């Protein structure tokens, strides 16, 4: 049971500026005060990444099926939760296994499954009448899930997914890859207070983990959640307005980094090697300064 | 007669000791090896191992396998190790086809239905399964992938059923000519050639040395000692020197700690969730004063960066004067 | 010491990367939050005379 | 010379322990035959250097 | 003046022993072969080792 | 230096793209290995002797 959505006002896709985001730890070993070279799949500093906000004033609601060109960067500023998930895949038609990483409110739950997902798939929250509070009262994601080969339920929780007022108090940072049979995510979650696009700093993605679902993944889109209550009118289609959460998009590619573990072993610094004259330098004499 | 550096003072180890995680449970080798029904090799089923004991030597009573080849570790060191995240990879192909289950191969079963990565810390285990997969008039429980677009990445499974256009016209959904459908039925018959009978394999996949581990072999852990040197055995990470507490703060997903050089400086103690930081137990340059053989056959030794004023010394002897060049040994001091 | 005054500006405007020759086994056993290099160098087998 | 401890030199780790308790005599000798060789041209460069 | 597809002998045939010098298997699909010859016999199981 | 480009230093030829031809990631690593312990030697030879 899925019904599209038809309040629907889009714009061309936003870009903005990766300012040296998206690296991640490359191995689970402990370093320490040194200087580490890898040539690895990186996020290009000062990238193109595109921006996708879903906001009501305007009714932008955006999710669109794109790429997975071998690796993904996302980033998620949000206050409310209104981003709970991701499906990847190839064809995202019941033809070939997907990947659904989905947060319903109570377990994160991942499986690599035959789905035969809507066209714009949604977590609709509602505001209950059993109890005056915001609870997710809506799973339409998929109508079919057959020849079922992986299962990763956690365990129960509970989250407030209350629609806050004010700046973005939360910036998830993801990337996500395919390799060899292997879907690795890391993660890191930072605290900001921002209401404009990615802030500058430096935070090293921690391994997250390391899922085998041996499938083949080209594209993949963002599960967001719709706030619906009795104080808009329409129906299930019309009846609903979004929250205020933005997310980005960005690629990795291939490419070397020069990295600096410090003394407690935390990644504080990177060097794009490749990306300007000045960064070449210091990626051949393999340091942060050049007298 | 001169001067003579020798080799830096060394301290050999004075015990070994072994530190494996706590656990007891036997690994699943009756659920992985003796299950009833195998998967088919298009849809060959991968279970996790974690968190049990792999002693292996209960295969031995029941079970032999025709072919047990293991890349990136020898099959004698499997007891003295133990291994990160293990994954055991079923299926039945044919008897012909286990060749082509190794790193770097071709063919249907290693293009369309099962491939393996070269970079590829292993063991692959096939045994002859005539008897329990084959049955009169063909088993044709057991599909393969007969037809693909392309080749199949490592560790990569593709279950579809949709119909294979292999000329120009569109196939439709529908078989007919050049259109057929991808996967096709083994017919296994017991009274059928060796070649062309049943084979269930096996591929255990992990990585060594590198991550925190929960699967081991059967060495029977030791009780710690710091401030020693000692043959030490950190999770099949052997190695010798002195053992110190550390203030080092590993995160929950690292092991080992390692310096500019790569060797291995800290580990995170199994048993007790501590980190230890590992240091060479040799350490210091020493000198062989002497005059000529013919004259005598006395020498004094000048052991550098060890105070004279349980000394890292081979011999305390007499005479021992501290010089700003180090300890000398056998030399006697006079103020002219 | 006998030097002089120009000696010892000489002396004190060029640091010099021992600072002394007796590093015991101690020492570099103690300073595990400190990575110097010369306690690599001696583990190492290249010793300074 | 001592940031140079940090390379294969063919073998299938610059750490001796690594391969000695991965693999046992029997091909462990290669590898550390390539590792020594390895070494001992760059104290070799380091001695023509000095 | 070959095209040597090879993937029509998985249809029907079955090696027991297919084994190649010089040459990755993998790599069989990306090349071309300049002087090609057939060796072909007949012999027992135990010397096809030989 | 530009004559000693043209040595095997024991891999199977001195022309990488023949290498990666040939020979796959699984095969071809040693081969690339020993021909890059034998340029990086060679360069050693020619920044010694300068
Ligand atoms: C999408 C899959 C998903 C992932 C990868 C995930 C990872 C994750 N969530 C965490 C907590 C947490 N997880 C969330 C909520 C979220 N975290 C998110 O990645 C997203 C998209 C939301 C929004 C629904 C919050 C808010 C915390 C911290 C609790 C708090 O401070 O309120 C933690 C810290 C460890 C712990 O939970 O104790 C991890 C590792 N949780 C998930 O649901
Ligand atoms: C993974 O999925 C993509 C899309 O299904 C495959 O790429 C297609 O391959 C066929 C081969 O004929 C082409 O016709 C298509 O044009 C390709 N589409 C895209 C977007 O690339 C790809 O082959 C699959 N990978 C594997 C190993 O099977
Ligand atoms: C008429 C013969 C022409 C041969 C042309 C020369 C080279 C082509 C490369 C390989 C040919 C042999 C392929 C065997 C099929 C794969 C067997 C398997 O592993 O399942
Ligand atoms: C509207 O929903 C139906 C099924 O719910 C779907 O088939 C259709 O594609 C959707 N409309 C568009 C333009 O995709
Ligand atoms: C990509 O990045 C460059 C530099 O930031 C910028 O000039 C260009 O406009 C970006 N591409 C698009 C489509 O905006
Ligand atoms: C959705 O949340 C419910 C509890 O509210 C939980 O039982 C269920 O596991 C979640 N969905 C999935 C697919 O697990
Ligand atoms: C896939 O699903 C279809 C129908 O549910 C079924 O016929 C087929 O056997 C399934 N294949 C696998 C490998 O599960
Ligand atoms: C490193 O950790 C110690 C405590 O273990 C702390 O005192 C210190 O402030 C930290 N320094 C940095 C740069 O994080
Ligand atoms: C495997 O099955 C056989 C036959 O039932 C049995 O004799 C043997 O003990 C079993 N081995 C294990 C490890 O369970
Ligand atoms: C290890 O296991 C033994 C027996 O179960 C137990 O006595 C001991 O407390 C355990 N040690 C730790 C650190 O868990
Ligand atoms: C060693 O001593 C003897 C005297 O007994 C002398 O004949 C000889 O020349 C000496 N040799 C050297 C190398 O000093
Ligand atoms: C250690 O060696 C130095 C230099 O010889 C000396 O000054 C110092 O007194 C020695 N330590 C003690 C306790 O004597
Ligand atoms: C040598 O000099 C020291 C102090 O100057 C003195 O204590 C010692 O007795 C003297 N020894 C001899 C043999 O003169």
């Amino acid at each position: 049971q899925c019904v599209n959505l038809t309040t629907r006002t889009q714009l061309p896709p936003a870009y903005t500026n990766s300012f040296t985001r998206g690296v991640y730890y490359p191995d689970k070993v402990f370093r320490s005060s040194v200087l580490h070279s890898t040539q690895d799949l990186f996020l290009p500093f000062f990238s193109n990444v595109t921006w996708f906000h879903a906001i009501h004033v305007t009714k932008r609601f955006d999710n669109p099926v794109l790429p997975f060109n071998d690796g993904v960067y996302f980033a998620s500023t949000e206050k409310s939760n209104i981003i709970r998930g991701w499906i990847f895949g190839t064809t995202l038609d019941s033809k070939t296994q997907s990947l659904l990483i989905v947060n319903n409110a109570t377990n994160v739950v991942i499986k690599v499954c035959e789905f035969q997902f809507c066209n714009d798939p949604f977590l609709g929250v509602y505001y209950h009448k059993n109890n005056k509070s915001w609870m997710e009262s809506e799973f339409r994601v998929y109508s079919s899930a057959n020849n079922c080969t992986f299962e990763y339920v956690s365990q129960p929780f509970l989250m407030d997914l209350e629609g806050k007022q004010g700046n973005f108090k939360n910036l998830r940072e993801f990337v996500f890859k395919n390799i060899d049979g292997y879907f690795k995510i890391y993660s890191k979650h930072t605290p900001i207070n921002l209401v404009r696009d990615l802030p500058q700093g430096f935070s090293a993605l921690e391994p997250l983990v390391d899922l085998p679902i041996g499938i083949n993944i080209t594209r993949f889109q963002t599960l967001l959640a719709l706030h619906r209550s009795y104080l808009t009118p329409g129906d299930s289609s019309s009846g609903w307005t979004a929250g205020a959460a933005a997310y980005y998009v960005g690629y990795l590619q291939p490419r070397t980094f020069l990295l600096k573990y410090n003394e407690n072993g935390t990644i504080t610094d990177a060097v794009d090697c490749a990306l300007d004259p000045l960064s070449e330098t210091k990626c051949t004499l393999k340091s942060f300064t050049v007298e | 007669k001169g001067i003579y550096q020798t080799s830096n003072f060394r301290v050999q180890p004075t015990e070994s000791i072994v530190r494996f995680p706590n656990i007891t449970n036997l690994c699943p080798f009756g659920e992985v090896f003796n299950a009833t029904r195998f998967a088919s090799v298009y849809a060959w089923n991968r279970k996790r191992i974690s968190n049990c004991v792999a002693d292996y030597s209960v295969l031995y009573n029941s079970a032999s396998f025709s072919t047990f080849k293991c890349y990136g570790v020898s099959p004698t060191k499997l007891n003295d190790l133990c291994f990160t995240n293990v994954y055991a990879d079923s299926f039945v192909i044919r008897g012909d086809e286990v060749r082509q289950i190794a790193p770097g191969q071709t063919g249907k079963i290693a293009d369309y239905n099962y491939k393996l990565p070269c970079d590829f810390t292993g063991c692959v285990i096939a045994w002859n399964s005539n008897n329990l997969d084959s049955k009169v008039g063909g088993n044709y429980n057991y599909l393969y992938r007969l037809f693909r677009k392309s080749n199949l990445k490592p560790f990569e499974r593709d279950i579809s059923t949709e119909i294979y256009q292999a000329g120009s016209t569109p196939c439709n959904g529908v078989e007919g000519f050049n259109c057929y459908f991808p996967l096709q039925s083994y017919g296994f018959q017991p009274t059928n050639g060796v070649g062309y009978q049943p084979y269930r394999v096996v591929v255990l996949s992990f990585e060594l040395l590198h991550a925190p581990a929960t699967v081991c072999g059967p060495k029977k852990s030791t009780n710690l000692v710091k401030n020693k040197c000692v043959n030490f055995n950190f999770n099949g990470l052997t190695g010798t020197g002195v053992l110190t507490e550390s203030n080092k703060k590993f995160l929950p997903f690292q092991q080992f700690g390692r310096d500019i050089a790569d060797t291995t400086d800290a580990v995170r103690d199994p048993q007790t969730l501590e980190i230890l930081d590992i240091t060479p137990c040799s350490f210091g340059g020493v000198s062989v004063i002497t005059p000529g053989t013919n004259t005598s056959n006395q020498v004094a030794v000048l052991y550098q960066d060890v105070n004279c004023t349980t000394w890292r010394v081979y011999s305390t002897g007499s005479n021992v004067f501290q010089t700003r060049a180090g300890c000398l040994i056998g030399a006697e001091h006079v103020n002219n | 010491s006998k030097r002089s005054f120009i000696e010892d500006l000489l002396f004190n405007k060029v640091t010099l990367a021992d600072a002394g020759f007796i590093k015991q086994y101690g020492d570099c056993l103690g300073d595990i939050a400190a990575r110097d290099l010369i306690c690599a160098q001696k583990f190492n087998g290249l010793t300074v005379l | 010379l001592v940031k140079q401890l940090s390379s294969n030199f063919g073998a299938i780790s610059s750490v001796l322990n690594d391969i000695l308790s991965r693999l046992d005599k029997c091909e462990a000798e290669v590898q550390i035959d390539r590792l020594i060789t390895g070494r001992l041209q760059s104290l070799q460069t380091y001695v023509t250097q000095q």
